[PDB]
């Protein structure tokens, strides 16, 4: 459209389990605060995942 | 098959057990044949793998 | 050698006996959670960030 500049933007939501997924949001089961916030994000790896 | 079952109880109270605190279940049956024409049985014989 | 032969007089030959198995399993607990605050979703640009 006219009058909004030469730009267009858009968001992209990203999945929970995602190793894109950044936050500080992460407690883990033990109650104690951890750098990731997305669980196992895009393991497949059983150990890792368990 | 013949099938004779007799529970414990009254059913099986005799001189040996007043008390008719046992039962039992038997099958039975004839069987036989008559080998007619043997030639006609054929069989190989080998060993198989592991 | 093992057949279970009888004869006419019957008697108490071939008795056999029973067995069972026991199988288990049991369920586990699971969860997560995550906080917000009232600005952080009247005041942000998407209005389907919920």
């Amino acid at each position: 459209p006219k009058h909004y500049g030469k730009t267009i933007k858009v968001y992209e939501y990203v999945p929970l389990l995602d190793d894109r997924n950044i936050n500080d949001q992460g407690i883990d089961a033990s109650g104690a605060t951890i750098v990731n916030g997305n669980l196992y994000g895009s393991s497949k790896d059983i150990g890792n995942i368990t | 098959f013949t099938v004779m079952t007799k529970m414990p109880g009254k059913e099986t109270a005799d001189r040996n057990d007043p008390y008719g605190e046992t039962g039992f279940s038997s099958i039975k049956w004839y069987y036989g044949i008559l080998v007619k024409r043997p030639e006609r049985l054929a069989l190989i014989k080998t060993v198989a793998p592991l | 050698s093992k057949l279970p032969l009888l004869t006419e007089n019957g008697g108490r030959v071939n008795r056999v006996g029973f067995t069972r198995i026991a199988r288990e399993g049991s369920i586990h607990k699971f969860g997560f959670f995550y906080e917000f605050t009232q600005e952080s979703i009247d005041f942000d640009s998407d209005d389907g960030l919920m």
